């Protein structure tokens, strides 16, 4: 029964710690993804007022 | 009254499966989206699915089609027929989506 | 891209199931999730980011505006720097990640190997016929600390004995 727990811990503890730096390093990228957001928005207002 | 397990199984699929038709009016869906919400029922996916989550199936299953692999989608969206390979894909990436 | 890091993930998940933890591991699911498909519902947002002047600054005739928000764009055309710049404190968590992992990794290694020692030593060395019971008291001294204290104390009474063996009582 022991055995059957340790197992399981010893592929997790390499494993986990991908998904540790997976998990953040997407984050980053998403947050320079704001700034094409901006660029975005900007342009969307600029062509609806001129069609006013 | 009372309900067969045979009968009890269909009510509950059935019920679940009339909750998926249902779409909000006047914002349809995209015919490549369609094909793998009916994929999911058909093939017995959302049988388990508690009533309650049906819209968040939906959406979060399409979601996670297309960050896990809208390769799936784009394949489908090109080829519009469902391969074999596809079709074991599918299954695979639904149970997939089923468990989260 | 993506697609590996949610690969990894969701592998992960149901992983994540088969041990112990779960706590704050859906709340950091959830947010990378998050901005990631808010990210992929901005990329198909997007529009291209220009004032089509070609049609629009011909035939607009209430004019001065599409010059003005012609420079406005490509004035502001250079948007607000990159944020890449967490990859220090970014870097600090997974060392800290890394010592915990590490500890995990080699605990558990060592106790794999313990474990499959164990299972061995029970095999071949373990009193599964008959051994001394001197023999026991030797491999512990707690035979002779619990019988001891018992001599000691007078009670010959010695709880749970006749609960998991008997008793044999005539009266």
């Amino acid at each position: 029964d022991r055995i059957d727990s340790v197992s399981q811990l010893q592929n997790v503890a390499e494993t986990t710690k991908v998904l540790f730096d997976v998990s953040k390093e997407t984050v980053e990228l998403e947050s320079e993804a704001f700034e094409l957001k901006q660029k975005v928005e900007l342009a969307h207002e600029a062509k609806a007022v001129l069609d006013s | 009254s009372d309900l067969d397990a045979s009968t009890k199984q269909t009510l509950v699929r059935g019920e679940r499966l009339t909750q998926l038709l249902k779409q909000n009016q006047y914002s349809p869906l995209a015919t490549e989206e369609q094909v793998p919400l009916i994929y999911a029922g058909v093939n017995g996916h959302l049988d388990g699915i508690e009533l309650s989550r049906i819209g968040e199936f939906e959406s979060s299953f399409l979601s996670y089609l297309k960050s896990n692999h809208n390769e799936l989608l784009t394949e489908i969206r090109e080829k519009g027929e469902l391969s074999k390979e596809l079709l074991a894909s599918l299954k695979s990436a639904t149970e997939s989506f089923v468990a989260t | 891209a993506k697609s590996a890091a949610n690969k990894l993930d969701w592998a992960k998940v149901i992983s994540s199931l088969r041990i112990t933890g779960s706590t704050a591991t859906q709340l950091s699911s959830f947010k990378k999730r998050n901005d990631e498909a808010r990210r992929q519902l901005l990329e198909l947002q997007s529009q291209p980011t220009e004032v089509d002047f070609s049609h629009y600054r011909s035939v607009l005739k209430n004019t001065s505006v599409i010059d003005k928000i012609e420079s406005y764009v490509k004035q502001y055309k250079p948007v607000k720097i990159d944020a890449s710049k967490q990859l220090q404190v970014i870097e600090s968590f997974e060392k800290h990640a890394m010592t915990n992992a590490k500890e995990t990794e080699s605990l558990v290694s060592k106790e794999l190997k313990d474990l499959q020692s164990t299972l061995d030593n029970i095999q071949s060395a373990r009193p599964f016929d008959e051994l001394t019971v001197d023999d026991l008291t030797k491999i512990k001294p707690e035979i002779d600390a619990k019988v001891e204290e018992m001599v000691k104390k007078g009670k010959w009474d010695v709880p749970g004995y006749k609960d998991r063996f008997g008793n044999l009582n005539v009266m």
